[PDB]
RNA sequence: AAACUUUCAACAACGGAUCUCUUGGUUCUCGCAUCGAUGAAGAACGCAGCGAAAUGCGAUACGUAAUAUGAAUUGCAGAUAUUCGUGAAUCAUCGAAUCUUUGAACGCACAUUGCGCCCUCUGGUAUUCCGGAGGGCAUGCCUGUUUGAGCGUCGU
RNA sequence: AGGAAUAGUUUUCAUGCCAAGUCGUACUCAUAACCGCAGCAGGUCUCCAAGGUUAACAGCCUCUAGUUGAUAGAAUAAUGUA
RNA sequence: UGCUGUAAAGCUGGGUCGAACGGCCUCUAGUGCAGAUCUUGGUGGUAGUAGCAAAUAUUCAAAUGAGAACUUUGAAGACUGAAGUGGGGAAAGGUUCCAUGUCAACAGCAGUUGGACAUGGGUUAGUCGAUCCUAAGAGAUGGGGAAGCUCCGUUUCAACGUGCUUGAUUUUUCAGGCCAACCAUCGAAAGGGAAUCCGGUUAAAAUUCCGGAACUUGGAUAUGGAUUCUUCACGGCAACGUAACU
RNA sequence: GCGAGAGACCGAUAGCGAACAAGUACAGUGAUGGAAAGAUGAAAAGAACUUUGAAAAGAGAGUGAAAAAGUACGUGAAAUUG
RNA sequence: UUGGGCCCGGCUCUUGUCUAUGUUCCUUGGAACAGGACGUCACAGAGGGUGAGAAUCCCGUGCGAUGAGAUGACCCGGGUCU
């Protein structure tokens, strides 16, 4: 995940099973003040689910990722 | 199958969580009767019956 | 420990809103530092903190509407007493009450007398 | 060729799980599955067949509202709130 | 004569009898009357700082409030947790709440986490398109309201 | 039905603007991942298909790819099996 | 270790052991085993025996390791021989995938190896499917049977539209008009069906990610063009042509 | 069903199938079928340390009233075996 | 011969608080709850716990005492106004 993070600009989060991807994309802007590009979700094995957030080039998602806290 | 529904998928996961030994922490509270875990499951012995 | 529910009960319903947001904010923080200590006993407080907060709005508001259907004929089914399902449809006690005419007339008229023998 | 090269065509499931009870029994078919009879109103069961009502009966879930009516009971179905002592 | 075999004894095995017990069963008696559309019983899936069960609980998730009580919990760890006290622990008590997806199971459907419609609020330049939040739309029958149909029928 | 005189089209002509939800997606598919109580010589639907010989997608040899798995060692009576 | 009794049995010495138990007078019973191809559990002889022989076939060296016929690398000898022992899928399984550790049990020899065991990681879609359509068929509804669970009917002896269009009016009310033969619903991961390709990238995902290049549907809406004073375009004998062209 | 009190009852192959994570594990497409399994010690004091071994383990030591109680744990019969 | 509206009690139910007398000496034992001696209480010598058979160590048992609440057209005992 962090791979993808210095990549490719994007965030990866779990998220409520229950959620689409505008919920997502509303609610990281409503939490953390940035803009998706896209949003890419996958229920996991275990039976939870992530989402792949690509943020717009307004954002890099390293200082996003380091400003959240868990780098 | 790769070709599953989501109550299929879902079934499967909760089958994942409870192929897991004991905590080993378990064992040393006070009056433990569990030494192990006694409900495992492997898949090619015991199949789901899904 | 955590908040306490007798001052909860003092604060307005825009100021439980605005705590409850900051306690969703921590308890987001402390699951991502969660990540990495791993172990954060803080985390039962602040899920508790949450319930409690939650509780006291929702006990506000259910206060309200019960002020705002009292002695009403019609009042939501959730603040209508709630027996069991026989008991309420029992006859109330007025209806269970009812006489005839005819019946009040032989009762007023033949009580049951008080008496002793032996005199 | 009746035993175990024909147990290798078996790949077809009859039934699969049932909504309400949960067993896989629901047969795909007809719809209706052999252990309680959904969709049916009622429950399937038989006094013929006295342990299958011991497997799935009242007490043998988890009855989150039944547990507490004889407790309401006892207590006259109370309505309101306790009191602080004095 | 050894080896081998057979019998006994000792010790060691194998195995789990015997003896002692017992938060279980079984029978008898005494007392009580309380499930559900105000959504039951049952099902599924989740929930703990570290848990797979059992037990408890429902996104307020091994629990929230309240009443009582009065110093624990404990396997380890740990308060921005506590002690002459609005105070530790407590399914002690329990009258206030929460109560996912379902289920008689109720918008339609269900081998799908499929598809409508109505109202209020709200985002995208929007009565129509796309999105979010909240609240609604089953059947049989009763009483009533309202809007109606029939040269069935009265009068003018 | 509606449309001109200094005015409506028409997005079935060009260019430009916005958006596209939900669930599945790993891996095996078989002389060991399926069913036959098992890592059982059984059973279980289908797509792709090189060179030589040849009537031939048969048999026999080969390239790409893949395997080299199946308890092993020493001897080689009788009676077997092939 | 002995003693008593014809006997059923009773008592005692020594060892082991750890929490209750016996004589006598009576009461009571789920009260005495060698057998029942008895029941459950346990254990032998057989016996280190039958056997571990289909699918051409293995060998040298090094590395690793306590340990190597069986692991890894190199060399070689072979085979499947494209109707495969190759490369993918449907059904079914459900984490077996991948990396790291790892050998008690399992892999009917072995094991440093493994589909085993342990800890983690891993499945990204407007364009691929499902989803939608109907197929044989299944099945609600006014209803007609049946004591009833329910059976029958679906072009179903029925007052069966959660209708639609405009002129707009805001007043969320109207004004009309047009029809209602048919249409609950379920039924295909091979039938029908809107639209995506190439290159690259991981330990393990990719028509899903990255880079580039497109397409479809739904909507909004501006510019340019086209059309109209012969109002709703011209050309070609024609087949027909066109950027448009109520 | 809820709350109690009892017995010339059974005592882990008995007594309910279940005294235990029992309607569990497991089987069957399904209706259904359905076990086994209680006891170290007062207290884990659950054997520090040395030594042989690749290790499992052994030998010393140690704790305990007892290790003739070592989580293969009360006693520990018989068949069978050294 | 006389209806009704209410207050307090009783009864009924639920529930809080409170309670006698050895841990004296000797022996055995790891442990005294065993045996011996001397006692105590007893309307309490039921039962359980605690390192072995515990009335007297703990909880209870027996006996009472004293409070809080709820409910009752359809239970009764007195009072109040029409
Ligand atoms: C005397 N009573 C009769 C009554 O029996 C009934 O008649 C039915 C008639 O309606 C039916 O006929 C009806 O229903 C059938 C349906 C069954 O398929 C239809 O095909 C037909 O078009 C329709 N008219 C006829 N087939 C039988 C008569 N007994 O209805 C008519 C009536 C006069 O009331
Ligand atoms: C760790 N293994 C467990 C083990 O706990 C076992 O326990 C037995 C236990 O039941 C025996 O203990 C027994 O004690 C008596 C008597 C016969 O001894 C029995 O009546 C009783 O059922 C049983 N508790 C004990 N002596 C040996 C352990 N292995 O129980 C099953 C098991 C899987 O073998
Ligand atoms: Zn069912």
């Amino acid at each position: 995940a962090m791979k993808k993070v210095e990549d490719g600009n994007t965030l990866v989060f779990q998220v409520d099973i229950k959620s689409n991807k505008h919920q997502i994309k509303s609610a990281v802007k409503e939490l953390y003040d940035v803009d998706a590009l896209y949003v890419n979700t996958l229920i996991r094995p275990n039976g939870t689910k992530k989402a792949y957030i690509r943020l717009t080039s307004d954002y890099d998602a390293l200082d996003i990722a380091n400003r959240i806290g868990y780098i | 199958p790769s070709q599953k529904s989501f109550r299929t998928k879902q079934k499967l996961a909760k089958a994942q969580k409870q192929n897991r030994p004991l905590p080993q922490w378990i064992r040393l509270r006070t009056d433990n009767k569990i030494r192990y875990n006694a409900k495992r499951r492997h898949w090619r012995r015991t199949k789901l019956g899904i | 420990a955590g908040v306490k529910t007798f001052e909860l009960r003092t604060k307005s319903k825009e100021q439980l809103e605005s705590q409850l947001v900051e306690l969703k904010q921590e308890l987001a923080t402390l699951k991502v530092q969660k990540l990495q200590r791993p172990s954060l006993p803080r985390i039962h407080t602040v899920r508790k903190n949450i319930a409690r907060v939650l509780t006291v709005i929702n006990l506000n508001q259910r206060e309200n509407v019960r002020a705002f259907y009292a002695g009403k004929k019609y009042i939501p089914k959730d603040l209508r007493a709630k027996k069991t399902r026989a008991l309420r449809r029992k006859l109330t006690k007025f209806e269970a009450s009812q006489e005839t005419e005819k019946a009040r007339k032989q009762r007023i008229a033949f009580p049951q007398r008080k008496f002793a023998i032996k005199a | 060729g009746k035993g175990t090269p024909s147990l290798g065509k078996r790949h077809n499931k009859s039934h699969t799980l049932c909504n309400r009870c949960g067993r896989r029994s629901f047969h795909v078919q007809k719809k209706t599955c052999s252990s309680c009879g959904y969709p049916a109103a009622k429950m399937r069961s038989h006094n013929w067949a006295l342990k299958a009502k011991r497997r799935r009966t009242t007490g043998t879930g988890r009855m989150a509202y039944l547990k507490h009516v004889t407790r309401r009971f006892k207590n006259g179905f109370q309505t309101g709130v306790a009191k602080a002592q004095t």
